[PDB]
């Protein structure tokens, strides 16, 4: 041997001292409460509440607004015989091309 | 509202219900198999109702109930296509699944995870219904991959069996090449048509091109086990017999044929893809029947029969007859499911024996399964008024009377003869003659579950063809006028196959021994396709994956170019800089050189 | 139903033929429709009547947001960040509205295909030409701008199109 | 963003002031609360970004990445408390401090509105990661892995700093909004080519590009479980976020300069999948799978179309979740048998059934199974590549086949077959490990339910 | 006793008060960017009789 070194310790099993262990801590009470807070907060609060919050987020992306605007535009343009999609994005009168 | 949409969606939903209950005390009890079977029965009746509604006025609808997401100008929504194909195939699939679930309740009685088995069967049924009712390519792909992965899970039912695991992965590999074709088709359709839904695809593709249609053909070949991608279907006989009976043979392998049928407008528009489909189907049916006529494993014989019938369906699509292919799908579902159930009954009664060389005497030993298998084999070969006559006979008539490939027509006729041949082989080696099984006779087919399931699938194999054929609207012009010999072609070749196979089988009794022929070795060893093409390309791919990629490039050359060479150069320069003796004479001479250089070369 | 606008989403009048039975046999479809109406339609209609009664007691309204027009990128001076920002936002909103117009026309096309059924190739020719025109205009406007599209890039594309058209007109008039 | 930034800097003193047995409980609970608060950033706009102040802003690209970072912190705490039982209180608190510092740097990185502040934070993430690897890794090779990781990243990123200060001198600003509104075409010249190279090479090394990827197996295999989780799920995505952001100023030169990188990405995607097929180590298999998926994301960014960016965002989020889960599963196996070899422990389905279910679900998401967001992103990238050219479909299909092959190979090897006879210490799965897997996998399926939340700004 | 719980669980208010302080600083940052309040061409309107500013 080249050193005064400790032997490699045996692996510690959490189920030996505490058969009904959750794997969080050596102390039974701390282990139980760690399980409880993780399950409650994570699953209940974050999963359920965040999923329902995201489901009912207000329509700030303007999908339904854009659909209603498109319906108004289509109704007006087909009533008057105009093309449904304008051929140009901008006004050629406003655009000044080089000679 | 009319009850059409409500009843179709109700069938699908009540199919999904017992999966929700798979986390309850009922799932922990032994009533779960019966619960799932009862659910499938009720779904079958509720699906019968809209079939009657369609059979009266030809009512069809699409239901885009839920909008999923809008990719700018592309809208993906959850849509269902309740048309002729869906409303006819759903009741047939539910009927077959109900019978199979009862037979599995008897057959898997000693399985520790029979409840998981039934949950997996119901999940496969759900995915297959999604595939069939899907109205857009994305939902169709969901069902596609769902049935693929459920097939994977059910083939490897016994996880300790290395052969089962290899078979499962093999099925995944071949269906994944099919999925390559499917994704190519999806990308083309979106890019060139701005849609994944069948309505816009059909409206915009007045002439569909080779690239999307060949993508669809490749996907169908992969999913339906056509030639080149065939070996996974016979190898999928590792799973329990109910899995082979329901999933592969009857309802899942018809996925590719169903895909090609659903795109019959585009298929009509194109012609080269029609020729390719016809030729692929012809070679598939011939090759698989030829492999079947010499197998000694009953499940393998039935699996090759399934592949041959799928080849016949692909031939039918290639002659521009999509509705005949659908009719054959239904009839084949009936009698092939019954044949697999009878095979499973024989296997169970003989202590998990699957070798026809060890079966024998079962004609009198097992009366009801004998008569059921005889009726099924007659229906398979096209007895003049059973369920297989109303599809196979019309298919053969249409093939003979079309502007077809001569070689495809010849191969189709030879395959019909070989079908009669291997059906004869099964009957002759399993039921006729003296026994060959071990002396402890445990034969007992008197279970009401087995008898009732086979009985239900046996009535359909006799009368369902007549009923369905007479209740569907005429969707094709018939072949009213044709020569008498051409009219009787199917019967003549079927009887010739019966007679030749019977003579060859009777020759086995003679006290004469002869070594096998090259043709026998080719047919028995599956044409050597699994050997060569499961050892050579896999070996080369796995050798390249290590010798070239992992070792030569990652561990050797990519490491040498940047980090090893740079580190070596820096270490060498560090040694050069720091290797000094600390002699003031030396580095003051260096100072002198530096001063002279700075004075001269800097101006 | 007053839920949507029949002009925006048209449907042809529905011609349903009257039944003309020629048999003494009872109609299972009719019997099952009667059973369905008795067992399902009546309970669901009662439930909806109760819910709609509860809704009418708590009536409240929501409005559709109105955006006024602002000067566009053509009028905005070079590197005038505020006018450029307003013009870019307006162009983005117009891009969204155009996308939804194309979606409406596609919905018309799909519905007509399914409705006509076996004679869709002839009966849906009006919807196919309308979709062709709308899609061609939309493509010419926003075809190849890229992931980082902007009102300046679309203006450059339109200026290029105008130059090409002017050159073609000059060559034709030559 | 301060309502999310300050609670992290308050996680720090709370961690150092809590009792010796309450550190894990406090850190986990308040990390979950901060994740819930950060969920409010998903309410984005259709026109522009959320410009909180002069220093921070949020977008449809930043918000899912922030949510993923904040959600990943408590999972890392759970895995860490698994493997750090015998440590001293001070060293446990130092480990938690490194994790909190990394999260704070990542938050400010995704929300920084200037390219120079973004550079400072995205380079600041190196120190906690290097300390975690080279201090709490198990094997000898953690030191060499840390050296490789550090020097690859810095060699990539120093020319980026030079290019950024040059662009600030040239145009007057490095603000993302200003450089977006005042962008000009990049003419085809050698100077512009080397500017393009500086920027893109920084982020390609961070990605990594195939051929610049060896640091990734070295670091991901040799890091502790929390280090592996954050390296794969979030730190690989700094390259994608940076490449998406900085390509505003690199057009039209990106049309001509992307050929070498597209070729490297496609062929190396094939090559890394094939490597995965023949790996004797489980952690290395997961690392090379990460390389393949990031190659696909690089292809998406380089072809640079509205459909490719959405697929890139979806694939980045999905890969983060899936790879983190796979690393956690492999780590549970390692904590059983104390070896990373894949064929040592077999029959784990008949020894641990629920863990077999978790393995099945993680491997089903790793390969693109519809309708998972993994498949959604992969399919959008494939469609955009098909519009780019029609042989990209050939390469993409080959990659999908090989991905399914190696994923199911890993599942069958570890879980199926017969158990090793002499491994007699496979204790039943802990509630902590089961909950870790559930918290990895449920958000993925919910994201499948609502997919517009992870499709980026181009949606 | 009760004191020990406060002696031990006084660290559970740090993250909540950090959230509150961050919200306050967000409001302060917003109140310095009020140079175009009720001045954008798209959103400029008349003030209501009982309001001083359009947004805070
Ligand atoms: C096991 C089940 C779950 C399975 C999945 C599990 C995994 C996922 C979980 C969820 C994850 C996401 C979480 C999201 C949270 C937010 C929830 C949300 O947004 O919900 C959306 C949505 C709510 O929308 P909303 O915007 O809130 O309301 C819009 C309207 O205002 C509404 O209109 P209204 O004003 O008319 O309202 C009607 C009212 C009243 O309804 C009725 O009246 C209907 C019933 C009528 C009955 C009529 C008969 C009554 C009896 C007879 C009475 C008379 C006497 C007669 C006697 C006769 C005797 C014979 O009902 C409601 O309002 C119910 C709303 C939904 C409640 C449930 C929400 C649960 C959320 C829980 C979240 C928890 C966290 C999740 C994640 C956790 C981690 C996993 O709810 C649903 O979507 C629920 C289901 C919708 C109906 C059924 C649809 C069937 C579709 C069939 C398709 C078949 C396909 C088959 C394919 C496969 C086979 C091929
Ligand atoms: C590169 C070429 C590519 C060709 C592509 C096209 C392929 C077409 C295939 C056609 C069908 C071939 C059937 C035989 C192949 C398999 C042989 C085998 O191993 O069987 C064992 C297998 C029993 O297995 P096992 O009990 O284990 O026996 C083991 C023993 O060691 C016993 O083992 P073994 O090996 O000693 O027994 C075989 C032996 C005895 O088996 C037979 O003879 C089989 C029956 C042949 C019938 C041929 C037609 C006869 C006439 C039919 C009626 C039409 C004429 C007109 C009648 C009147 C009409 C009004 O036969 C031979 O050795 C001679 C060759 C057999 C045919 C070869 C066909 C060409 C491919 C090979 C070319 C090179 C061969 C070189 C020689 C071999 C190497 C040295 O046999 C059966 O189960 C019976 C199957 C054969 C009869 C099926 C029904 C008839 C088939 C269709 C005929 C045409 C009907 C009408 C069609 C429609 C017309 C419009
Ligand atoms: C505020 C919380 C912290 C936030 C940090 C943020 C950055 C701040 C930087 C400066 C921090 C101040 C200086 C702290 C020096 C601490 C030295 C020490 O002994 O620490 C252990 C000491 C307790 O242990 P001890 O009894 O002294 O026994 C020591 C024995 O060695 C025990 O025996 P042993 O053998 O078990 O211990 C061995 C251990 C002993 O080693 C140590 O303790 C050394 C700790 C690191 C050295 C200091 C580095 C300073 C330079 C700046 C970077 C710091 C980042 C990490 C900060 C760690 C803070 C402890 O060494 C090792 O295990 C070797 C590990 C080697 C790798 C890790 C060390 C380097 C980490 C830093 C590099 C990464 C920087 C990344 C770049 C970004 C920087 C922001 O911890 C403390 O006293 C905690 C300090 C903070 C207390 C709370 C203060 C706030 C109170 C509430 C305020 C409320 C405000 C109002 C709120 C509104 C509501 C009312
Ligand atoms: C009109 C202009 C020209 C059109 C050319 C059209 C070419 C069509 C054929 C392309 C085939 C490409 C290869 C894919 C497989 C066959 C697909 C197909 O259906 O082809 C049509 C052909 C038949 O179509 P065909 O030849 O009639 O094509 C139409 C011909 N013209 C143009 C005249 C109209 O299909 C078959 O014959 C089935 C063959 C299946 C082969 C499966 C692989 C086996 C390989 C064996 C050899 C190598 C050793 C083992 C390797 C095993 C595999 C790893
Ligand atoms: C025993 C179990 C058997 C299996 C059962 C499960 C399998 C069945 C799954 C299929 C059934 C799905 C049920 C669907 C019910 C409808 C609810 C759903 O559709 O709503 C979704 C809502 O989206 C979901 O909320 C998804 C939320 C995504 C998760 C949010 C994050 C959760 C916190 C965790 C952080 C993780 C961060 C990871 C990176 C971001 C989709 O949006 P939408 O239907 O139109 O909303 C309706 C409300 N409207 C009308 C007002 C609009
Ligand atoms: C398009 C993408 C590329 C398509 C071609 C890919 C060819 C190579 C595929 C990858 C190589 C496989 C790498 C490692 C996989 C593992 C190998 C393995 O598990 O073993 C083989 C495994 C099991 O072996 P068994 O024989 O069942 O053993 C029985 C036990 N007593 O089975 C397999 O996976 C064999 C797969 C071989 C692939 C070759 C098939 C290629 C066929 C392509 C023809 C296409 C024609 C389609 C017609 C289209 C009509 C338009
Ligand atoms: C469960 C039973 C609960 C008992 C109460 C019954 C409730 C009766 C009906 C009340 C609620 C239904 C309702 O009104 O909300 C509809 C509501 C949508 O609300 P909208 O505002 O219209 O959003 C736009 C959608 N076009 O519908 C839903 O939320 C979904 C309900 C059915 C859809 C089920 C989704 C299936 C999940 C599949 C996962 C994803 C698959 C991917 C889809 C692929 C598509 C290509
Ligand atoms: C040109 C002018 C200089 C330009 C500098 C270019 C960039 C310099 C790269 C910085 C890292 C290299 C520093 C020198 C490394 C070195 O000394 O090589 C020998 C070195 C000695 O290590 P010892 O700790 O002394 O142990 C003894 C082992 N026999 O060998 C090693 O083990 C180092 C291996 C890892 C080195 C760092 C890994 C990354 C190397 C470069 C990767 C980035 C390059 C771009 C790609
Ligand atoms: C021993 C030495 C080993 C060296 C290994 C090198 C591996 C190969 C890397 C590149 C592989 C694909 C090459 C593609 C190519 O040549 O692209 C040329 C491209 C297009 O130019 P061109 O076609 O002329 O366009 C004019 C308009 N028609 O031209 C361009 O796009 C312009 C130049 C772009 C490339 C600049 C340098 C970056 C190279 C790629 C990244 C390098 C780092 C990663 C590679 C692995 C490193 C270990």
């Amino acid at each position: 041997i080249r050193l005064q070194e400790d032997p490699d310790p045996e692996d510690e099993n959490l189920y030996e001292k505490n058969p009904d262990s959750h794997g969080y801590d050596k102390d039974p009470i701390v282990d139980l409460w760690n399980m409880r807070v993780v399950f409650f907060f994570g699953f209940s609060i974050v999963l359920v509440l965040g999923s329902t919050f995201v489901a009912y987020l207000p329509d700030y992306r303007m999908q339904e607004w854009a659909r209603r605007e498109a319906e108004r535009l289509v109704k007006y343009r087909e009533a008057n015989g105009l093309p449904l999609m304008e051929s140009n994005c901008f006004d050629p009168n406003k655009i000044q091309l080089p000679e | 509202m009319n009850p059409f949409a409500s009843l179709t969606l109700t069938t699908l939903t009540i199919l999904t219900i017992p999966i929700m209950m798979s986390n309850s005390n009922i799932y922990k009890t032994n009533l779960y198999p019966n619960y799932v079977k009862t659910t499938v029965s009720y779904a079958f009746t509720l699906s019968l109702v809209p079939l009657l509604m369609f059979m009266h006025t030809g009512q069809e609808m699409i239901i885009s109930n839920w909008h999923w997401m809008t990719l700018q100008t592309v809208e993906l929504s959850l849509s269902f296509k309740m048309d002729y194909f869906s409303v006819m195939f759903i009741p047939v699939a539910l009927f077959v699944t109900w019978s199979i679930m009862e037979f599995s309740m008897w057959y898997m009685h000693s399985d520790p995870f029979i409840n998981r088995f039934f949950k997996y069967l119901l999940l496969f049924l759900i995915t297959m219904m999604i595939l069939v009712t899907a109205n857009n390519l994305f939902q169709l792909f969901i069902g596609w991959e769902g049935v693929g992965i459920m097939s994977f899970l059910l083939i490897g039912w016994w996880h300790g069996r290395t052969d089962a695991n290899t078979a499962a992965l093999q099925a995944i590999l071949y269906n994944r090449i099919g999925d390559i074709g499917f994704v190519l088709s999806m990308a083309w359709f979106l890019t060139h048509s701005n849609a994944w839904d069948l309505q816009q695809i059909f409206m915009l593709n007045n002439e569909c091109p080779n690239m999307p249609l060949i993508g669809l053909l490749l996907a169908a070949a992969g999913k339906s086990a056509q030639f080149g991608l065939h070996p996974w279907l016979p190898s999928a006989m590792e799973g329990p017999t109910p899995v082979s009976a329901l999933l592969h043979s009857s309802t899942m392998v018809v996925a590719g044929v169903f895909l090609l049928i659903r795109f019959y407008p585009l298929m009509e528009t194109n012609k080269l893809v029609q020729t390719m489909t016809l030729c692929l189907g012809a070679i598939t049916t011939l090759f698989t029947a030829l492999c079947a006529i010499t197998q000694n494993d009953i499940k393998k014989i039935v699996a090759f029969s399934t592949s041959s019938q799928l080849g016949l369906m692909m031939v039918t699509i290639g002659i521009n007859q999509p509705h005949l292919a659908f009719l054959h799908i239904c009839m084949h579902a009936f009698f092939k499911a019954m044949l697999f159930m009878c095979s499973g009954s024989i296997i169970h009664s003989l202590n998990d024996e699957q070798d026809i060389r060890k079966m024998g005497g079962l004609y009198k030993a097992m009366p009801f399964t004998t008569t059921a298998l005889i009726i099924g084999s007659l229906a398979l070969t096209g007895m003049p008024y059973l369920t297989g006559f109303y599809s196979k006979d019309l298919i053969i008539e249409a093939v003979n009377m079309s502007y077809t490939n001569a070689w495809a027509l010849l191969m189709t006729l030879i395959a019909t003869s070989l079908t009669a041949a291997y059906s004869t082989r099964i009957i002759f080696f399993a039921f006729l003659g003296k026994p060959r099984f071990p002396p402890l006779v445990l034969i007992n087919e008197n279970n009401p579950l087995l008898i009732n399931s086979i009985k239900r699938l046996l009535i359909g194999s006799i009368f369902a063809g007549f009923i369905i054929s007479n209740n569907i609207p005429p969707m094709t012009v018939p072949n009213t006028t044709m020569p008498l010999y051409m009219k009787m072609t199917a019967l003549i070749v079927t009887i010739m196959g019966f007679m030749l196979a019977l003579e060859l089988n009777n020759t086995t009794y003679y006290l004469k021994f002869k070594y096998p022929s090259q043709t026998y070795k080719f047919s028995n060893m599956l044409g050597y396709y699994p050997s060569i093409m499961h050892r050579l390309p896999t070996y080369h791919n796995l050798s390249m994956s290590q010798k070239s990629a992992s070792s030569l490039l990652d561990l050797i050359w990519l490491e040498t170019i940047l980090p090893k060479t740079t580190s070596f150069i820096q270490m060498k320069m560090s040694i050069m800089v720091s290797n000094q003796k600390g002699l003031i004479k030396l580095y003051f001479l260096s100072f002198l050189i530096t001063i002279m250089i700075s004075m001269t070369l800097f101006n | 139903p007053d839920s949507w606008d029949k002009d925006v989403y048209p449907e042809p009048p529905r011609r349903t033929p009257a039944p003309a039975p020629q048999t003494s046999l009872p109609n299972p479809v009719t019997y099952l429709t009667k059973i369905f109406d008795l067992l399902v339609d009546r309970p669901v209609t009662l439930a909806r009547e109760f819910i709609e009664q509860q809704h009418a007691k708590n009536r409240y309204y929501y409005y559709h947001r109105e955006f006024r027009r602002v000067p566009d990128i053509t009028e905005c001076e070079e590197k005038d960040i505020l006018c450029m920002f307003e013009a870019e936002m307006q162009w983005r909103r117009d891009y969204k509205v155009d996308q939804e117009i194309v979606n409406i026309i596609q919905e018309r096309l799909k519905a007509c295909q399914q409705r006509e059924g076996e004679s869709y190739r002839q009966n849906c020719a009006k919807e196919l030409e309308q979709f062709t025109q709308v899609s061609k205009a939309f493509q010419d406007r926003y075809s190849d701008l890229g992931a980082h599209y902007s009102a300046r890039k679309c203006l450059a594309k339109q200026k290029q199109r105008m130059l090409a058209e002017r050159k073609a007109a000059k060559e034709a008039a030559a | 963003m301060l309502k999310i930034i300050i609670p992290t800097t308050m996680l720090l003193p709370m961690t150092w002031m809590s009792k010796h047995n309450m550190i894990w409980i406090n850190a986990t609970v308040h990390s979950l609360l901060i994740s819930l608060i950060s969920l409010s950033l998903l309410n984005q706009l259709g026109e522009n970004s959320l410009n909180f102040s002069l220093t921070f802003f949020s977008d449809s690209l930043s918000a899912p990445l922030l949510v993923l970072t904040t959600w990943l912190l408590p999972l890392m705490l759970m895995a860490s408390q698994s493997h750090l039982s015998k440590e001293t209180t001070t060293r446990k608190k130092l480990y938690i401090t490194m994790l909190i510092l990394l999260q704070l740097f990542l938050i400010m990185t995704f929300t920084a509105t200037e390219l120079i502040l973004f550079y400072i934070l995205f380079e600041a993430t190196l120190v906690p990661t290097l300390i975690i690897i080279t201090r709490w890794g198990n094997q000898t090779e953690r030191l060499n892995a840390g050296l490789y990781f550090l020097f690859y990243t810095l060699a990539g990123s120093l020319p980026l700093l030079v290019a950024l200060v040059y662009i600030q001198n040239t145009t007057g600003s490095l603000n993302f909004l200003i450089i977006h509104y005042w962008s000009h075409p990049l003419s085809n010249s050698w100077s512009n080519i080397f500017m393009w190279l500086a920027c893109i090479m920084a982020f390609m090394v961070k990605m990594p590009l195939y051929g610049l990827h060896l640091w990734l197996p070295k670091a991901h295999v040799e890091a502790p479980i929390a280090g592996s989780m954050v390296l794969a799920a979030v730190l690989l995505k700094l390259g994608g976020y940076g490449m998406m952001r900085i390509t505003t100023i690199l057009n039209p030169l990106t049309n001509y300069m992307a050929y070498p990188f597209l070729m490297l990405s496609m062929w190396g995607m094939i090559m890394t999948s094939s490597i995965c097929l023949r790996q004797t180590d489980l952690k290395s298999l997961i690392a090379y799978s990460s390389v393949s998926h990031m190659a696909l994301v690089i292809v998406a960014i380089m072809i640079q179309t509205p459909w490719s960016f959405m697929g890139a965002t979806a694939l980045m989020i999905a890969h983060g979740l899936t790879s983190s889960m796979l690393f956690c599963l492999a780590n549970t196996n390692y904590e059983r048998v104390h070896s990373r070899t894949m064929i040592l422990a077999r029959g784990l389905q008949t020894l641990l059934p629920l863990m077999a279910t978790w393995w099945l679900v993680a491997s089903l998401t790793n390969l693109a199974l519809p309708p998972s967001i993994n498949l959604i992103g992969e399919l959008f990238i494939i469609t955009a590549s098909f519009s780019w050219s029609n042989i990209t479909i050939i390469l993409m299909g080959m990659n999908m086949m090989i991905t399914a092959l190696y994923s199911l190979y890993m599942l069958i090897t570890t879980q199926r077959g017969k158990y090793t006879h002499h491994i007699n210490n496979i204790k039943p799965s802990f509630t902590r490990e089961n909950a870790l897997m559930a918290l990895h996998i449920l958000p993925l399926l919910l994201l499948t339910l609502n997919p517009k939340m992870i499709l980026g700004p181009l949606y | 006793n009760v004191l020990q719980i406060v002696r031990d669980h006084w660290v559970h208010i740090l993250v909540p008060v950090g959230f509150v302080f961050g919200c306050y600083l967000d409001r302060r940052s917003d109140e310095k960017l009020t140079a175009f309040r009720n001045k954008s061409l798209l959103f400029k309107r008349e003030l209501r009789p009982n309001e001083e500013v359009t947004w805070k």
